[PDB]
RNA sequence: UACCUGGUUGAUCCUGCCAGUAGCAUAUGCUUGUCUCAAAGAUUAAGCCAUGCAUGUCUAAGUACGCACGGCCGGUACAGUGAAACUGCGAAUGGCUCAUUAAAUCAGUUAUGGUUCCUUUGGUCGCUCGACUUGGAUAACUGUGGUAAUUCUAGAGCUAAUACAUGCCGACGGGCGCUGACCCCCUUCGCGGGGGGGAUGCGUGCAUUUAUCAGUGGUGACUCUAGAUAACCUCGGGCCGAUCGCACGCCCGGCGGCGACGACCCAUUCGAACGUCUGCCCUAUCAACUUUCGAUGGUAGUCGCCGUGCCUACCAUGGUGACCACGGGUGACGGGGAAUCAGGGUUCGAUUCCGGAGAGGGAGCCUGAGAAACGGCUACCACAUCCAAGGAAGGCAGCAGGCGCGCAAAUU
RNA sequence: UAAAGUUGCUGCAGUUAAAAAGCUCGUAGUUGGAUCUUGGGAGCGGCCGUCCCCUGCUCGGCGCCGGCCCGAAGCGUUUACUUUGAAAAAAUUAGAGUGUUCAAAGCAGGCCGCCUGGAUACCGCAGCUAGGAAUAAUGGAAUAGGACCGCGGUUCUAUUUUGUUG
RNA sequence: CGCUACUACCGAUUGGAUGGUUUAGUGAGGCCCUCGGAUCGGCCCCGCCGGGGUGCCCUGGCGGAGCGCUGA
RNA sequence: CAUGUUGGAACAAUGUAGGUAAGGGAAGUCGGCAAGCCGGAUCCGUAACUUCGGGAUAAGGAUUGGCUCUAAGGGCUGGCAG
């Protein structure tokens, strides 16, 4: 412990990645990027086992290196890259794409869309900074300083940038009934609304996230993302349609699936 | 060597701590820079990290800013006179932050002629014959001698800065640390500062 | 009165010795909805570890004890009842962390016996790693 | 599955223990057809150890004339591979063991607005008003030289650079501030007086220093972030690209599409470290403990990556405990767990995952972003192999294998 | 380890089987009397179950003719207790889920391209979050320094203003 | 009281052997500061000679100093 | 006061009274006899045993010079000044 870690045992590794104990016994302590070892799903186990391009070490590492996988307007060519949330990520040969969704379990969204939704991203500031010289400057969700905003853009806002340039279009300013996203836990991605803003200085500030069929619920201000206004999203969903579905319901349309389906 | 560590020592209680891991290199020490008053001779010290820390050894250069005006020009560093840390750190006169140093008053003497053109001290009957500061005292342009009529009736002296000026000698202070950084910067004491630093010399006196 | 210690007790911000023809005193709010007094504002003592005038931000845990003692200077010893639940034998017992917190001295007539309230920090000294944020006075005293 | 039976008596009812009964996990006894996963030198000795290896590694991207091979079209250098060298980046990951350690370790828990961080990623890379590309040595190569050597080791002759180092065109033409020749207007008698140009003397980016003056974005909350002003700058000074691969036009020394790197810098990620709150086994045949030689505070520093009696200085005299402090003990690494289990409980966790700790014992340090590292080094104390008897070399609690230990644990 | 109710929280025992200090005093510790919001008002259920209530006002609307109320909001003795919610590594364990053909494992695979798994509860305490206010604390006015109303006074001093200038 | 067999106890032995903490003394080895200065390169005025602007000079094959100055 | 009832010149033995000894250290000897060591003060620290008085200067350690400052410790006259 004098030095970084550079293995990762396969038992130690996350389960969200949906990894077994038997046939890996590491895990990728990542080459890094703009989001977290946990609140990331790298690029290798997005690519090699959620759609399976790959197999082994060898398989994976003959994708990247060619420059191919279309990073939100940059290609980088690191297996273990960490992809999370209001990014974009392409893919140029097999003619596939993907916007990065949290889905209503503890796993992401793995869900397939055209290049012209990946042509926008809803770059959330974490703080907002001053420069050198009285220049406004930011902080984000993917740790982002593309600056001149809008004024009416504060912390808990999300910045709508075009990926080609790196400028403001519009934004979501915070409103309670703008379509929601809570990045945290087991909530992680209820697909809802703020239903209600109440304090918590110094403590951690209380939204009530209502999900489209009234559910009453809250967590901190925190991880509670905004993906647009009232019903419209700015972004296409993955499966589920934001309804966070109970261990009761999982036996009644899944069976019903092997009633008239077979 | 020489450690940082809060286990070498007693608890609240006062029961000892007993060590259960030999010294860590980040819990660390280094001697005192214990920087003289000579020539610019400065060791770098490499630090955690990876950076530069400057060790001032002897250092004699440094900004200081006259606090009234805010006038800010690198000075000779000449006299340890006061230190409040510990009276024996004057004697071997080591700059530390908060020594009261003493510098020259010749490059703000400068300014403030530069500036309002008004010569202080100089014993009642003293001109200067050379003259270089009496044309800086009179001798002006028709109406922008009336600049200096706007800037006269509020360029009055401080109680005890005439007696200061007058010798060429300003107690300044150090704000930087010349052990971390190798600057000897700081500020010139004014007002109750003045009548603080001086109160813990003359008292010394009688 | 005040300044009769070795080295020049002032705030690190304002100033006090300018030409002219009662010295401009700095302060701050503290967050959680917490109130500086008259008595800080007012009076002309000097002193850095206070969240109000001085240097320390208040972050992390806000917690609540009762004075015990005030023997030391500009720091108070505080007292924190509570009861530990033992799972063999479903039934408490009285333990107490007696944690040492900095007085915040805008706080003028504190007795022991008198609720405080804590905030955590970043520590000001060995132990001390929390301020004074109110104080109620004793139950009565009427002379 | 929420359970009992034998035993004191001449017989009795009882308190009561011993003994059965059943797992469980160390050995051991005798016996061992099939196959499957599968423990293993934990317990006694963190006792001692006979070879070797696991930390270095070569590409379209600093860098390349080894004649080391080998292609041809040569004089516009460098073909294209591959070796030491090194700009640099890895040996700090692992693996092993459980000796110390009793609010320690550690767990949940929030904190950094107290900090550090090569890699990885956001980025900024003519803002300052004062070069068509540079230094003079070095490395490998190479020859000569000894010393038993051991991964031991000088001198000569060449020499490359995101080294070792210096730095200039351009942007650039002003604006940005003072002292100001000078002129435009004059009211009242001249002086008192109210407003714009304008030669020119100076000073003017990005991090570190104080202070003045109002407060432009921001968090629950600044001494954040700032605006700017006086301007301040370590020969042991921050940068201001003396870089590369392959394409490459219009053209007779200029323009430009896509890579490359590293810093000043802020913003990450992997972390690290110090912190908050609550929690642990036995012990009163441990009742007071700690303290002008740090105890608990202050205040100024010192130093440190930063917050702190972390360490000094002069003050105050605290802190802790009958809610068991402190002291002593532990066949005590902690937890995730394990065995048993009506319900509660009780014992166990050295062992594969996580956190810490150690490399015979201590202690000091170099290097690096990151060790107080031992598959680094320097000692002292113990152990111990060479010796040509002058003087060298060494760490298995990494993997086998010895030796000792034992009831107890495999193939060099 | 269970049997062991022979360590007894649930759950033992102390007249004579082992055991109550000889005896009171007494400090922490432990435990502590009763007592402070009551019934009907307003619709439905098949006389009476359930529901809805009897706390305070700088911003904004089904609005509206100096002004009538209602939603966002800074702010309403504290503590325990209880409920929910937030977050809370896998492994093991219980097991939704699925035929390791059995079993323990395992996030496998399934149907002649597509479909689906990879959840969930628990995680003593301790922290956080929003209710409930029974239970036990613990307060508020006693030579009233008293809750509540607008006044007489005494200063710092927001800005709406004294034609631009002071 | 007397045999036998183990088991702890006390006991001269200023008994013995061990871990851990510690004041006192001498103190290895690093690190830091202070000098050091072995060596290793420079810069100058000139000596022997050059090549061109013009006995004055800017670039130089080659020797010697006050080590004058300067650095690793 | 005139070196104790005399002087001068020699500096052998052996005496009497002083000292000093390399390495060892009580082997000397009836016996550590004689000699030696230790020695003051400040400042630590102080056992067995006890008639709780002591033991005790137990034992066992540290500093000490010179010179130069600094702080602290007082009268007097009518929280002060002289």
């Amino acid at each position: 412990a004098r030095g970084p870690k550079k293995h990762l045992k396969r038992v130690a590794a996350p389960k969200h990645w949906m990894l077994d104990k038997l046939t890996s016994v590491f895990a990728p302590r990542p080459s890094t990027g703009p989001h977290k070892l946990r609140e990331c799903l790298p690029l290798i186990i997005f690519l090699r086992n959620k759609l399976k391009y790959a197999l082994t070490g060898d398989e994976v590492k003959k994708i990247c290196m060619q420059r191919f996988i279309k990073i939100d307007g940059k290609v980088r060519a690191d297996i273990t890259y960490p992809a999370g949330f209001m990014d974009v990520i392409s893919i140029d040969k097999t003619g596939e794409n993907f916007r990065l969704i949290y889905d209503t379990k503890g796993r992401f969204a793995v869900h397939r869309i055209t290049p012209e939704e990946a042509k926008y991203k809803l770059c959330k500031v974490r703080k907002i900074f001053v420069g050198t010289k009285g220049i406004p400057h930011l902080v984000t969700h993917d740790a982002r300083t593309i600056r001149y905003p809008d004024p009416l853009i504060k912390m808990n806002d999300t910045i709508q940038i075009d990926l080609e340039t790196g400028k403001i279009t519009d934004f979501i300013k915070f409103d309670t009934g703008n379509l929601c996203m809570v990045t945290g836990g087991a909530n992680l991605g209820r697909i809802g609304v703020i239903t209600n803003r109440e304090r918590h200085p110094g403590s951690f500030d209380v939204v009530h996230v209502k999900d489209a069929n009234g559910n009453s619920f809250a967590t901190r201000l925190s991880n509670i993302f905004v993906i647009g206004k009232g019903n419209k999203p700015w972004i296409s969903l993955p499966r589920g349609k934001g309804i966070r579905l109970t261990i009761a319901e999982e036996r009644d349309k899944r069976l019903a699936a092997k009633q008239s389906s077979g | 060597g020489i450690s940082r560590d809060n286990w070498h020592k007693r608890r609240k209680t006062g029961g000892k701590r007993k060590p259960y891991h030999k010294k860590r290199k980040y819990e660390l020490g280094r001697p005192a820079a214990n920087t003289k008053i000579g020539p610019r001779r400065i060791h770098t010290v490499r630090v955690r990290g990876g950076n530069k820390k400057y060790r001032a050894l002897r250092l004699d250069v440094g900004n200081f800013s006259w606090g009234s005006e805010c006038c800010t020009r690198k000075t000779r560093i000449i006299d340890v006179v006061y230190n409040a840390s510990n009276n024996e750190l004057v004697r071997t006169k080591t700059l530390v932050k908060n020594c009261i140093v003493l510098i020259d008053s010749t490059p703000y003497r400068q300014w403030y002629e530069s500036h309002y053109a008004l010569p202080l001290g100089r014993k009642k009957g003293a001109k200067l014959t050379p003259e270089e500061e009496e044309i800086l005292n009179k001798k002006r342009s028709k109406k922008i001698q009336k600049k200096y009529d706007e800037r006269k009736k509020n360029a009055k002296i401080s109680s005890l800065l005439e007696e200061q000026f007058q010798q060429g000698k300003l107690l300044a202070c150090i704000a930087s640390r010349p052990g971390q950084c190798g600057r000897a910067d700081g500020y010139v004491l004014e007002g109750k500062e003045l009548e603080f630093y001086l109160r813990k010399i003359k008292a010394r006196k009688g | 009165d005040i300044q009769t210690e070795r080295a020049y007790q002032k705030q690190p911000t304002i100033f006090q010795n300018k030409k002219r023809v009662k010295l401009p005193r700095y302060y701050k709010n503290i967050g959680l909805g917490f109130k500086t007094p008259k008595e800080a504002i007012e009076g002309t003592y000097i002193d850095k570890k206070c969240p109000f005038t001085g240097n320390v931000s208040i972050r992390g845990r806000i917690l609540s004890g009762v004075v015990t003692k005030m023997k030391m200077q500009r720091t108070i010893v505080i007292r924190r009842d509570y009861l530990h639940y033992i799972r063999k034998y479903n039934r408490f017992e009285k333990r107490h962390k007696n944690m040492s917190v900095h007085l915040s001295p805008c706080f003028r007539d504190v007795q022991i016996g008198d609720i405080v309230t804590v905030g955590e920090c970043r520590p000001l000294s060995k132990t001390v790693r929390f301020n004074v944020l109110k104080v109620t006075k004793a139950a009565g005293t009427k002379k």
